[PDB]
RNA sequence: GAGCUGUAAGCAAGCUUUGAUCCGGAGAUUUCCGAAUGGGGAAACCCACCACUCGUAAUGGAGUGGUAUCCAUAUCUGAAUUCAUAGGAUAUGAGAAGGCAGACCCGGGGAACUGAAACAUCUAAGUACCCGGAGGAAGAGAAAGCAAAUGCGAUUCCCUGAGUAGCGGCGAGCGAAACGGGAUCAGCCCAAACCAAGAGGCUUGCCUCUUGGGGUUGUAGGACACUCGAACGAGGUAGAUGAAGAGGUCUGGAAAGGCCCGCCAUAGGAGGUAACAGCCCUGUAGUCAAAACUUCGUUCGAGUGGAUCCUGAGUACGGCGGAACACGUGAAAUUCCGUCGGAAUCCGGGAGGACCAUCUCCCAAGGCUAAAUACUCCCUAGUGACCGAUAGUGAACCAGUACCGUGAGGGAAAGGUGAAAAGCACCCCGGAAGGGGAGUGAAAGAGAUCCUGAAACCGUGUGC
RNA sequence: UAUGAGUAGCGAAAGAGGGGUGAGAAUCCCCUCCACCGAAUGCCUAAGGUUUCCUGAGGAAGGCUCGUCCGCUCAGGGUUAGUCGGGACCUAAGCCGAGGCCGAAAGGCGUAGGCGAUGGACAACAGGUUGAUAUUCCUGUACCACCUCCUCACCAUUUGAGC
RNA sequence: UAGCGAGGUGAGAGGUGCCCGUACCGCAAACCGACACAGGUAGGCGAGGAGAGAAUCCUAAGGUGAUCGAGAGAACUCUCGU
C-alpha cells in the first residue's frame, strides 16, 4: 500500500474529509486502514470475561486506503507517491517536492 | 491365434452374398497346417500356411 | 522407530484415574503400535516395569459443525500395568 | 536457524534430533494435562527437527554422489 | 518490504526490518492403497523369507533395504539320452506393464433404427460402438504417377472442376478425378552384382554365412574396364519504475455527479474506491529487470565405353470367393484379402478404364523423410449487437455433492444486510421464541427467513 | 398457493390413583395396586446397522397428540484376551492361475501352485466388580506352545545318542 | 524309513506369547420393508400345574402396559355373543 502503519496521512474523501491522523494499523489484505479520531463507531458490546460491564464504545473503524493520502514533508499538502533508492535501499518520496516521507 | 508363424496370415473378415445379393459377415481362414519348424533354431510344432510350405524353403523337422 | 512416537499423548478420564490407583496408565498410542512395541517404549521413556499392557482399538466417531459432516480420528488406546515393585509414571 | 546446524557435526546433529524429540514428546504431554501455556513452542521444535533433518539428508545427497 | 500465524470471527500462545507472512526458480521430505510387483486380499488390510541394524539371557518384538511376471543380454548347469537340446539357476537392464485428454490420427471388428412413403438389392455407414496402436500431430510421400502439350515433375491441405462425369431395385439416393488457382516446399537410404577381411561347410576350392567397402536407376542406372560442449542474442517462469486536481463550489450519508476553473496524455485499458474518476488507489503507455530452471535463434572424390554380371519371386499376374475404389459384376480397368495355380527378368517389365496393336509415359514386388493439414484436458493474454440465477455449465453456493439404485447408472435444490458490522449496550413482557422501546445507520417496513418484493392465496377494518 | 377441510386419519394391546419435577404434565420420574407375554413379548447370539451404548445438559425440528421425555440436539465418556470368534493351521464347492492349449482383437480354457468355511483342527475355569467391558479387568486356581542366563537326572559323541 | 546329527533327552526353575473383533440393537422403534410400518429375519437355552406334548389355559425366572386422549353409547359398517 503507498501508506503504511505510523504515516501520517489526510482523509480525502468521506464524512471525514479533511481531517488529519495517523495510521494505527493496516489491513493490506481488505486494502483498508485505520486512522486516529476518523470514522468512529459506536459499538454495542455486552458484557463478556474480558470486559463484564459490557457498554457502547466509541472506537475508530477501518477506511478505505486510497480515501488517504500522505503529506508532503515541505509543503504539507497532500502529495502523490513515488520511489527512489538512496544507499541501495528504496524510499517513498512526495511526488510534489521530492523529499523523502520515510 | 490361427496365424501363419512365417507369413503373418490369419483370418480375415468379409461377406457371403446371396443370388437375391443378401450380405452377411464370414471368415476367411488361412489354410494352417500345425508342422515342426526351426523356431530360433528350436524345433517346434507352429502354425504354417500351405502357401508358406509351397515353395519348400520352410523346412521340416 | 523412536519409543516417542510410540505413545501421543496419555488419556485423562475418570475412569483413567481410577486405573492409576491400581497402577495402570492409559495411553493414546500410534494406530500402527503392537503393544510389545508400547510395553517397550515405556519402560524405554519412563524407567518403570510393566507387567502388562492390553489394548484396544476406537472407531473414529461420527461429528457435526454446521451443515458439514466428518469423522474424528481412529484411536488406539494402552492401558499399562505396572508391577507392584515399580516406580510410578 | 539452518546456517547455525550446518556448522555441527551429523552426530551432534542426530543429537540434537533426538534431545528436541523429547522435548515434544513433553508438551505434547503438556497440553494433553493442559499445564502447558507456550503452545506456540510446539511448532517451533517441530520446524526445529524437521530443519535438522533436512541438513541432515543433504549431507547424505552430498556424499552419495 | 511491514506486517503475519488460510477459510474464520474470536480468544490463546507466538513470529517478523538480524527482513517475517507473501511471489517465482531449483531441491528435500513424501504414511497406506493403486500398474502395484515378496505372498495373500473383500483397494487403502493381513502374512512372510533373506541380509544388515535395535532390543532380549533367549524366544517373542522393532527398524532399513531386497524379494512379482514377462522380455533382452551374459554366465553356469545340461533330463529322457551319447553329444546335445528342453529344462533349471544366477547376474545385469531408468526394458515392458498402468493412466489419460469424452479431442484429433492410423489400423482390426462393426450394427440397427431410419430412408426407399411397404421391403429384401440399396440406404443409414464403414457411421455408433468395441478392440489394438499411436504421435504431438498422425497418415501420405520422392512416379512401374498425371497426361496426350512447346507437356508436367514427391506428398498433404484449401479454392475450383461439380452436384459435372458417372454409379444406382438407373429407385431412394450415392457421387469423383485430372487440368487450372493457392498454402508449403526437400529430398534421401538400401537389396543386388562386385571388392576386401573373417568364419563355416570342404561339396573338397565349389558353395554358405558375418562384417566393412561399393552402389542406387528409366529416350535406363550400376557393377565391370579405363581416365580428377561452449559463447552470444531474444523469450518464458517472480518483479521494478511510471504523468497529471483532496481545484473551488452545490446537493448529498458519502461526490467519481452538477456548475465554474485547471492539468497530464507514447498513459482517455481495466478494476477498485461511501453515487458515474485520465489526474484518489491498484494500475495503464512507455521504459527496465533474473540467482535459478527452461524455449528458440545465431556463431564456434567426376566422364567415356558397354564382353559379361546385377537391378527387390512363391513376387507380378491368373482362376475361384470376398472387400476397397464415386463405380452395386458390370463392357469393369485400378487396389487389397483368403484359397489354389503361377511369370518375365533389359532381346525385360508396368500403365494409359474390357482386350489387342501402335505410340506415349513410367521401372513394382525394400525402407526413411520436415512444412503447409487436424484437434484442445490444459496454461497465458485477450475478445464478444453471447447468458445474467427457471438463464448461462449438471454445478455462480463445499456438485457429480445430497438424494435415488444391489449395480452399471441416474442426479438435484440452493446467489444479493450494509459503504462500513457500526450485527441492536440498556430497559420492559415472555421459560424461550418473539416482540415494544432505546441505540447504530442515509435507511432497521436494510435485523440475518436480511436489495427490490408482482400474482395466486390468507386476514383485519368498513362506504354501498 | 388454494379446494376438498378443521374433514379422513393418528398403525392390533390396561390402566388407576398418590407423590415429585417443572414456565407448562393424560403422556416424564417415583410409589402402590391392577393388567399382558412366558417354546416368549424372556435369556444368549448371527447377519446387518455403526455409537444408536453410559452420564450430564437441552427442547427449534424429528416423535402421527403432549413432552420437563427420547433410538432426537449438545457436551463429555465408554469396547482391555497366549486360551472366546477370525488370522500367523487345514482343506470343500468355487475362484484365481507361472509356463501351457485355443482364439480377428478383447479374450476363453487350463496344469503346477494358490485362495476359499458353511466343515476339520486347536490351551481357562468359578466367583467378583463399573454409570457404561468382561471366559478380556480383578481374585483364586489352571492349562498350551515356545525359549534357556540357570538347576537336577539320564543318554551319547560316527555299530553314534538324539532329531 | 530316507535323511540330519555332536551333543542330545526328560523334569524343574525362570521367562516369552503378536494382530483383528469385543460398546449397543439383534422377532427389532437400532436389521430388510421410503415410516418409531400388524410383514420378513439363521442358530443356542426355553421353567411350573393339569397334559402325550414346545398343543392348550393359567403362571415362574424375566419382560411389558404398546407415543393421541376425554365423552356419548344414534344410523351404518366391521369383529363378536345370544
Ligand atoms: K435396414
Ligand atoms: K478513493
Ligand atoms: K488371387
Ligand atoms: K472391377
Ligand atoms: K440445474
Ligand atoms: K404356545
Ligand atoms: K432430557
Ligand atoms: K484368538
Ligand atoms: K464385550
Ligand atoms: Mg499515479
Ligand atoms: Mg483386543
Ligand atoms: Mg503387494
Ligand atoms: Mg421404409
Ligand atoms: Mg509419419
Ligand atoms: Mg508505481
Ligand atoms: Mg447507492
Ligand atoms: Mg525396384
Ligand atoms: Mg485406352
Ligand atoms: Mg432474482
Ligand atoms: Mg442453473
Ligand atoms: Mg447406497
Ligand atoms: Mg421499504
Ligand atoms: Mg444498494
Ligand atoms: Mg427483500
Ligand atoms: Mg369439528
Ligand atoms: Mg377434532
Ligand atoms: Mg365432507
Ligand atoms: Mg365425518
Ligand atoms: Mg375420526
Ligand atoms: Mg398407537
Ligand atoms: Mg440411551
Ligand atoms: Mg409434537
Ligand atoms: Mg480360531
Ligand atoms: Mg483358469
Ligand atoms: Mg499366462
Ligand atoms: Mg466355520
Ligand atoms: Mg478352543
Ligand atoms: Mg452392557
Ligand atoms: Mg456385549
Ligand atoms: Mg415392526
Ligand atoms: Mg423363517
Ligand atoms: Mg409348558
Amino acid at each position: 500500500m503507498h501508506v503504511k502503519k505510523g504515516d501520517k496521512v489526510m482523509v480525502i474523501s468521506g464524512k471525514d474529509k479533511g481531517k488529519q491522523g495517523t495510521i494505527l494499523a493496516a489491513f493490506p489484505k481488505k486494502d483498508r486502514v485505520l486512522v486516529e479520531g476518523v470514522n468512529m463507531v459506536k459499538k454495542h458490546s455486552k458484557p463478556t470475561q474480558a470486559n463484564p460491564q459490557g457498554g457502547i464504545s466509541n472506537q475508530e473503524a477501518p477506511i478505505h486506503v486510497s480515501n488517504v493520502m500522505p503529506l508532503d514533508p515541505k509543503t504539507g499538502e497532500v502529495t502523490r507517491v513515488g520511489y527512489k533508492v538512496e544507499d541501495g535501499k528504496k524510499v517513498r518520496v512526495a511526488k510534489k517536492s521530492g523529499q523523502v516521507l520515510d | 491365434a490361427r496365424k501363419c508363424v512365417i507369413t503373418g496370415k490369419k483370418t480375415t473378415a468379409g461377406n457371403n452374398r446371396s443370388h437375391a445379393m443378401n450380405a452377411s459377415k464370414r471368415t476367411w481362414g488361412a489354410n494352417l497346417q500345425k508342422v515342426r519348424i526351426l523356431v530360433n533354431g528350436k524345433p517346434k510344432k507352429v502354425y504354417v500356411s500351405a502357401r508358406a510350405l509351397k515353395s519348400g524353403k520352410v523346412e521340416r523337422v | 522407530k523412536d519409543p516417542r512416537d510410540v505413545l501421543k499423548r496419555p488419556v485423562i478420564t475418570e475412569r483413567s484415574a481410577d486405573l492409576m490407583t491400581e497402577k495402570k496408565y492409559t495411553f493414546e498410542v500410534d494406530v500402527r503400535a503392537n503393544k510389545t512395541e508400547v510395553k517397550d517404549a515405556v519402560e524405554s521413556i519412563f524407567g518403570v516395569k510393566v507387567d502388562k499392557v492390553n489394548i484396544m482399538n476406537y472407531k473414529g466417531k461420527s461429528k457435526r459443525v454446521g451443515r458439514y459432516t466428518g469423522m474424528t480420528s481412529r484411536r488406539r488406546k494402552a492401558i499399562v500395568k505396572l508391577t507392584a515393585d515399580s516406580k510410578e509414571i | 536457524k539452518a546456517n547455525e546446524i550446518r556448522d555441527l557435526t551429523t552426530a551432534e546433529i542426530e543429537q540434537k534430533v533426538k534431545s528436541l524429540k523429547e522435548e515434544l514428546f513433553n508438551l505434547r504431554f503438556q497440553l494433553a494435562t493442559g499445564q502447558l501455556e507456550n503452545t506456540a513452542r510446539i511448532r517451533e521444535v517441530r520446524k526445529a527437527i524437521a530443519r535438522m533433518k533436512t541438513v541432515i539428508r543433504e549431507r547424505e545427497i552430498a556424499a552419495n554422489k
